[PDB]
């Protein structure tokens, strides 16, 4: 029922802190960015992971430097991970260069790519918009596309919310969450706990009355074949 | 707040 | 955090049965979808579900059982469940007579457009391909969008497989999963060991050869904000 | 086996 975690290291995990764009995508510096890379990094790094920052990449490096991932050998990693921070719209992430289509990111780890990947978890987590919807709330061969996990920050067509001053509230929810039990909870126990802190705790304060007052709602998407707990436990 |  | 499951009613459930379908669509005869909702009508109601099961809808049918699903009175309800079975294509279901998207099915229940079901888990499970490639394989204001999970039998972009004798891949082990765990095991992994199960104990058997050993991986989206068990 |  669980993946086997007994490897020499938990493995690899990357992120991609995008902070500043060129002036010609039409993006806003994404302030409270920084924040969301070093509390990721502490807590990823807490779980065992071997945590490495990419900081304003364009989508060029994006492509590559996850592509190598790849391409490396895996085989003594219990499973790999991937967070992504930037300005996004649907199916798309921002580089700083322009926009680049998620599914080309994270297929460079379909199992019949990443070999010493294969039957192992692929986790991806991605603070961007996905589109332009606000929420108002209200009062044995293995398929090669197995063994995915991408938890969004919110639901496709929907904004994604950053606190310049406290981070992204995916971010602060989902560190929040890891630091009291990234090693004692499932992982979609995990994420729905996220779910949970990020539309019950959170609710746009803004000039623009427009932009007020509005939530939001994370997204989880599992491709997973068995639990998946950080502790060997 | 701002938004991605 | 589990959602509260005590009410006199788990539930509705739904099941859209599609089998048929108009010539001018030129959709195949869905055999098998038959043992399919039977399993699943078992199954669901087992669980305490009040099952209806709603043959050869039609896209305006379907809209209809659904908007109308989502204006009954939910107060005393766990939750809702709604399984459709038919062809599709990425984003869209079929009706016998054409094409909807499955948006518009499930916007219904939006916390702002079904109240009574406000912070009660909606789940929608859904048969169907989703286009066109296959699998070769290896070796407290709410949200208005919260508590919905849809279970996909597949990935975006792919087809779904059906035996005609034993059903689709999905049902066949959703169906053996619930038969065995639906009481005593969370929603999540339920759904885990179904991914598991479709993952590795089917392969596509066909002439073609284009279509012959493929494998398949269901997808699981939640956007639930508590663990869901359907006893206690 | 038939496709969906």
């Amino acid at each position: 029922y669980q993946y086997n975690m007994n490897f020499e290291k938990l493995g690899k995990c990357i992120i991609i802190n995008n902070k500043n764009f060129d002036k010609v995508t039409g993006m806003g510096v994404r302030n409270g960015t920084d924040k969301d890379a070093e509390a990721l990094f502490k807590c990823f790094r807490s779980l065992g992971f071997d945590v490495i920052v990419y900081n304003d990449c364009s989508c060029a490096k994006m492509q590559d430097l996850l592509k190598k991932a790849s391409e490396e050998d895996h085989t003594n990693a219990a499973c790999f991970a991937c967070i992504l921070l930037s300005h996004g719209e649907e199916n798309v992430i921002y580089g700083k260069d322009g926009v680049t289509p998620i599914k080309d990111l994270t297929a460079h780890f379909r199992g019949d790519r990443s070999k010493t990947l294969l039957e192992k978890p692929k986790l991806f987590f991605i603070q961007a918009c996905r589109g332009t919807e606000l929420d108002d709330g209200i009062q044995y061969k293995a398929p090669v596309e197995a063994d995915f996990l991408f938890a969004y920050s919110t639901v496709p067509g929907y904004y994604s919310w950053r606190s310049p001053g406290r981070g992204s509230w995916f971010v602060q929810a989902l560190c929040s969450i890891l630091e009291e039990h990234g090693k004692d909870l499932e992982i979609m126990q995990i994420l729905t706990r996220v779910n949970d802190r990020v539309a019950r705790h959170f609710e746009s304060q803004s000039d623009d009355p427009h932009f007020h007052e509005k939530k939001q709602i994370p997204c989880v998407v599992s491709m997973l074949t068995k639990e998946l707990y950080f502790s060997q436990h | 707040d701002e938004v991605x």
